[PDB]
């Protein structure tokens, strides 16, 4: 029926018909990045004595 | 995210008592909000469709009141089966959102 | 005379995935928009998604809006949760649930499922 909807017929002769496309969706989502050098020291301003 | 908060979350009455929970929400939900009761254990029953319209199968003990942003669960008797956590729920903007949920307890 | 049985619970490593399943069989389905909610072990029903009745829009929630997917099976009646890259505020009781809406999904009956045990450890 898809090559039908297609050749917007109802009688489809002998042949390949292209009707579609295929593509393949994704599934994950990574978001990668690098670890963490200095880091600033809030130690030293929230916590002096 | 519309946010709702539930008061009193902590509450012990005893039997014949009357009990009133107070949902709170953030924006303006018109008269959507569902009361589910879970007893420990279990999956929770609802009580209350559309914060008025009392269901089949639950007693004519509970009761649901209030619109536009306050909501108000009435319970007008505590036999010993009332004892669970009741829950809110919005429907106007996705998602839906329950409450914290509130605990009756015994004396 | 309704069933919900749910399945898909176990021990999992952080950042791992899991299919949860939702096999109903009493009610028509696939005439209701059915829903995962999850409760934490000693705290209150959050929610995670929501699927319509043909599968078209899904909706999620705020804070898991990416890692899981919800999809449904209407030739074999089931719900699906595909949950990846897990963290450990995820260890769970997950219901099966169809929510007495009428606004979106338009139900009438309020139906629970079980709830299946999801640890992350
Ligand atoms: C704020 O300062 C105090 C003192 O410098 C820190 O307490 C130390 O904490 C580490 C690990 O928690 C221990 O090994 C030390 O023995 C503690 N020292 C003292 C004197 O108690 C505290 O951790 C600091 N806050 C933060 C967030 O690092």
């Amino acid at each position: 029926s898809e090559t039908k909807c297609t050749l917007k017929s109802f009688t489809v002769e002998k042949g390949i018909y292209q009707t579609s496309n295929f593509r393949v969706q994704p599934t994950e989502s990574i978001v990668r990045f690098p670890n963490i050098t200095n880091l600033c020291p809030f130690d030293e301003v929230f916590n002096a004595t | 995210v519309i946010w709702m908060t539930q008061s009193p979350s902590s509450l012990s009455a005893s039997v014949g008592d009357r009990v009133t929970i107070t949902c709170q929400a953030s924006q303006d939900i018109r008269f959507y909000l569902n009361w589910y009761q879970q007893k420990p254990g279990k999956a929770p029953k609802l009580l209350i469709s559309d914060a008025s319209n009392m269901e089949t199968g639950v007693p004519s003990r509970f009761s649901g009141s209030g619109s536009g942003t306050d909501f108000t669960f009435t319970i007008s008797s505590l036999q010993p089966e009332d004892i669970a956590t009741y829950y809110c729920q919005q429907y106007d903007n996705l998602p839906f959102t329950f409450g914290p949920g509130t605990k009756v307890d015994f004396k | 005379e309704v069933q919900l049985v749910e399945s898909g619970g176990g021990v999992v490593q952080p950042g791992g995935s899991l299919r949860l399943s939702c096999a109903a069989s009493g009610f028509t389905f696939n005439s209701y928009g059915m829903h995962w909610v999850r409760q934490a072990p000693g705290k209150g029903l959050e929610w995670v998604a929501f699927i319509r009745y043909d599968g078209g829009n899904k909706y999620y929630a705020d804070s898991v809006k990416g890692r899981f997917t919800i999809s449904r099976d209407n030739s074999k009646n089931t719900l699906y949760l595909q949950m990846k890259s897990l963290r450990a505020e995820d260890t769970a009781v997950y219901y099966c649930a169809n929510l007495k809406d009428s606004r979106y999904s338009g139900s009438y009956y309020d139906y629970w499922g079980q709830g299946t045990l999801v640890t992350v450890s």
